[PDB]
RNA sequence: UAGUGGCGAGCGAACGGGGAUUAGCCCUUAAGCUUCAUUGAUUUUAGCGGAACGCUCUGGAAAGUGCGGCCAUAGUGGGUGAUAGCCCCGUACGCGAAAGGAUCUUUGAAGUGAAAUCAAGUAGGACGGAGCACGAGAAACUUUGUCUGAACAUGGGGGGACCAUCCUCCAAGGCUAAAUACUACUGACUGACCGAUAGUGAACCAGUACCGUGAGGGAAAGGCGAAAAGAACCCCGGAGAGGGGAGUGAAAUAGAACCUGAAACCGUAUGCGUACAAGCAGUGGGAGCCUACUUGUUAGGUGACUGCGUACCUUUUGUAUAAUGGGUCAGCGACUUAUAUUCAGUGGCAAGCUUAACCGUAUAGGGUAGGCGUAGCGAAAGCGAGUCUUAAUAGGGCGU
């Protein structure tokens, strides 16, 4: 099965890996996600909030020029913008099953193309990042993402100013970070977590 | 890979634009047609005019009344009598579950199928074919 | 909801599920004109007709 | 994300007054009378590939009549002398014949006599 | 949704559930709140230190090509003659206050709350109006402009005309934090925001110039170079303007009206065609001449001659139309958003599917209140795979 570097399986639920990989379900989770971070901040202005332009220029008839109402108007230079957008939320309602099934179809496929390396422990001793960048010589990896149970202090402290390499936890996880990095690397001890969370 | 994923054909479609160019199809009207009311601004005909004859909602008697009594009502299929634990099927136990909402009293029982386990009811009234499956398949009616 | 159904037609048309129940018309204040035959074939509560269907149904907010 | 349309706009003015170069006046230099003179310009080279045909094929016809009076008939009676055989020979290439190679007209037009029809 | 409504357009509750927040004290005189005297904590108005690089190419100038090494609780910041973790300022971190500023809290004081004393011209009533979701409607209830008027806890007033029975509260005197609404002004950030016809009316000495007796209206206006090194000196000129050199610079066709520098418009040279020929000015055939050719069954530019040919848009039964519109160029200039709901396409779980607020180490997770379904018929009570009408269990309508 999934094999440790200790060189033991571990008899994982067949149910969320190893599973078939639907990918219309995969790419509709991830434009949520990636929609769903963005700030919206825009605001044009409408033919009411830009300042001035009460009276008609000149007359109805009898003039020679077109007929204008009033000067800020979206045909003229100075005027308002005729569909001004306020600002609004950019969010999609995903469902918490449907969620879910897009974790249990891409932790398939890190299976099959072997971009998942499990390990017996990972953990540092002292906050310091030339230790960490030599543990990660020993598994000959680079930018990798850190999946464990819980971020602890050493391990945050440094691969904050490391360049490519990521640490996340099983409930900060998401379906973006396990399609970008190059490598994930998860532990014994989270393995187990995404039993009771996904199945 | 980001770089790879796209949806299935069909899903998603692309917003047809009215008023650019000619060869789009939307050309120029946008599929309004010409001059009269549905082809400007704000052309919306309201909801139930006809043009001056005389509607059928104002053609028609008004045709009763509402009972205030029938606000308090629910009613349970057998089906869903082994949806419940403890084999006490009282008031609140259907409360328990969410097979019936709050602030409803008298319930009744219907035939919708087999009942499942062996239960007592016991506040709720069932009808004649509901009785005579609870009492046949090994359960008991009291109050 | 920003979705206001109109009162008339709620008390003009019972919703079952078999479409739309509705009382006939013409049954009021001069009967003594009227035959029998023609007075109890009003009594009954008809159903809608396939043309009047998709007008009501924008009248009650049903689209 | 406001786009600003200068530049895409320039590239396809310049794709129309290339094709309208060479003409005269006003027409090859400013943009809305240009694109009139290349839709107009479009629809005669459309008309004329058929009426191309037809200016050649009523050209190749008045130099075979003009030949075969000189020899002794008509047109009309020399396609009705070669096709009660069949010689089978078009007009592009009778009106070839009738300039150029003379000695070999005289000698098909002997024998639509000899087919005395 | 029940109601309300020329029962029209429409307006629209409560009961009950889920959450945020958590104090009730006094008229026998109270918490609490003020204002000083107080003892500690908390930050706030300025700062300080702050890790690590060399040779080699091309270039006006290396941060770039090469070859190596180091720092890290500091690696997508700014700017330095072009692209810098290690050159400069900063950052992660650590320390910082003579003196004021508040914010919590110390334990005292002066007050105040405070009306005296359980509530009388008060409740209720009668015409006239308002507010209640409720347009005199069977109209309860709260209010007050006019006119009146009680019982004294064996009393009182409520439970949507009204009346008996039950239930539940003490009116005519007061005080109360928190959850809450807002931004003219501050500071730190952040952006699938703008990039000088956009973004504030205003990047420029803008509410200025100007237009008005006034209230008021209200513009146009950015860019030399890395650095002024911003042109000593000579010649023509009015002792000028403007040029021609010369010098600076990587580059003056980067010379101050200065990055790039387009279109309409106007010119100067070179080639070919036009002064006896009638029209949407093009297209099909086509002589000759010219240039480069690879020396011309090629390419480019002109087009004598000749056949067919009455522009574009909009309105119309119908336009070359003597019907509309357009002086040309360059910029901008018109189906959007939010909340509800219906039908299709493609997905998740499936007799079940799904949560809204709000919590949360916060795109996870909790939250199933509520909604739509799994069974109808009837105006309703009601009865249920059936039910309504009916004297009928007869037919018939609707339903599985
Ligand atoms: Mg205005
Ligand atoms: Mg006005
Ligand atoms: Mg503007
Ligand atoms: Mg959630
Ligand atoms: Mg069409
Ligand atoms: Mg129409
Ligand atoms: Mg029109
Ligand atoms: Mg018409
Ligand atoms: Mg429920
Ligand atoms: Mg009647
Ligand atoms: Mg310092
Ligand atoms: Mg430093
Ligand atoms: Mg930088
Ligand atoms: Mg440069
Ligand atoms: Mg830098
Ligand atoms: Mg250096
Ligand atoms: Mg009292
Ligand atoms: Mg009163
Ligand atoms: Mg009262
Ligand atoms: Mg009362
Ligand atoms: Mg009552
Ligand atoms: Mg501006
Ligand atoms: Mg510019
Ligand atoms: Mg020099
Ligand atoms: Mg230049
Ligand atoms: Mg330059
Ligand atoms: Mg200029
Ligand atoms: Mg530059
Ligand atoms: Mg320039
Ligand atoms: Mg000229
Ligand atoms: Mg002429
Ligand atoms: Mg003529
Ligand atoms: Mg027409
Ligand atoms: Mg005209
Ligand atoms: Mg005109």
């Amino acid at each position: 099965q999934l094999n440790v570097n200790g060189a033991q399986a571990i008899e994982v639920s067949e149910r969320t890996f190893g599973g078939e990989f639907n990918e219309t379900l995969v790419h509709q989770a991830v434009v949520a996600y990636m929609a769903g971070g963005r700030q919206g901040s825009k605001a044009q202005k409408t033919r009411s909030e830009v300042s001035g332009g009460g009276k008609k220029p000149w007359r109805q008839k009898g003039t020679g020029r077109a007929r204008a109402g009033t000067i800020r108007s979206p045909i003229w230079r100075g005027g308002g913008t005729t569909f001004a957008a306020k600002p609004r939320s950019h969010e999609q309602k995903l469902n918490k099953k449907m969620y879910r099934a897009a974790l249990r179809s891409i932790l398939a496929e890190l299976v099959r193309l072997d971009r998942l390396v499990v390990v017996a422990d990972f953990a540092v001793d002292a906050p310091k990042t030339k230790g960490l960048v030599a543990k990660l010589d020993t598994l000959g990896l680079k930018d990798v993402l850190i999946v464990t149970d819980g971020v602890d202090e050493n391990l945050y402290l440094a691969a904050r100013n490391l360049a490519h390499v990521d640490v996340r936890d099983v409930q900060g996880s998401d379906p973006v970070s396990l399609i970008a990095y190059d490598k994930v690397l998860v532990t014994v001890s989270a393995v187990k977590k995404f039993e009771e969370l996904l199945g | 890979q980001l770089n790879d994923l796209r949806s299935a054909p069909g899903a998603r479609r692309e917003k047809h634009r009215p008023g650019r160019g000619i060869g789009s199809g939307l050309g120029k009207t946008g599929g309004r047609g010409h001059k009269g009311l549905t082809s400007r601004s704000g052309g919306k005909v309201a909801p139930g005019f006809e043009g001056g004859q005389q509607p059928l909602h104002r053609r028609l008697p008004k045709f009763g009344f509402v009972s205030l009594k029938a606000m308090d009502r629910a009613e349970v299929r057998t089906s869903e009598l082994a949806k419940v634990e403890g084999d006490v099927v009282s008031l609140q136990t259907l409360k328990d579950a969410n097979l019936i909402n709050q602030h409803v009293q008298r319930v009744k029982v219907m035939l919708s199928g087999e009942v499942g386990r062996a239960v007592t009811l016991k506040g709720i009234a069932a009808t004649k074919g509901a009785r005579a499956a609870i009492e046949a398949a090994g359960g008991k009616f009291e109050d | 909801p920003k979705m206001k159904t109109k009162s008339g037609a709620a008390k003009r048309f019972k919703k079952t599920a078999g479409g739309l129940k509705h009382k006939h018309a013409f049954k009021s204040h001069i009967l003594t004109k009227m035959t029998t035959k023609r007075k109890r074939q009003l009594r009954g509560t008809s159903m809608l007709n396939k043309s009047d269907v998709a007008r009501v149904e924008r009248s009650l907010r049903l689209r | 994300a406001r786009v600003k349309r200068g530049v895409i706009a320039r590239r396809r003015h310049k794709k129309i007054l290339k094709l309208a170069k060479g003409y005269y006046g006003a027409r090859s230099r400013v943009f809305r009378v240009a694109k009139q003179a290349v839709i107009k310009a479009g629809q005669y080279a459309y008309r004329d590939r058929r009426q191309r045909k037809r200016q050649f094929r009523a050209l190749w016809i008045a130099r075979i009549n003009a030949g075969a009076r000189q020899n002794g008939l008509s047109y009309s009676r020399l396609i009705a002398g070669l096709k009660k055989a069949a010689i089978e020979i078009d007009r592009k290439v009778l009106a070839d014949l009738a300039v150029n190679e003379k000695a070999a007209f005289t000698a098909i037009v002997e024998k639509a006599k000899a087919s005395l029809a």
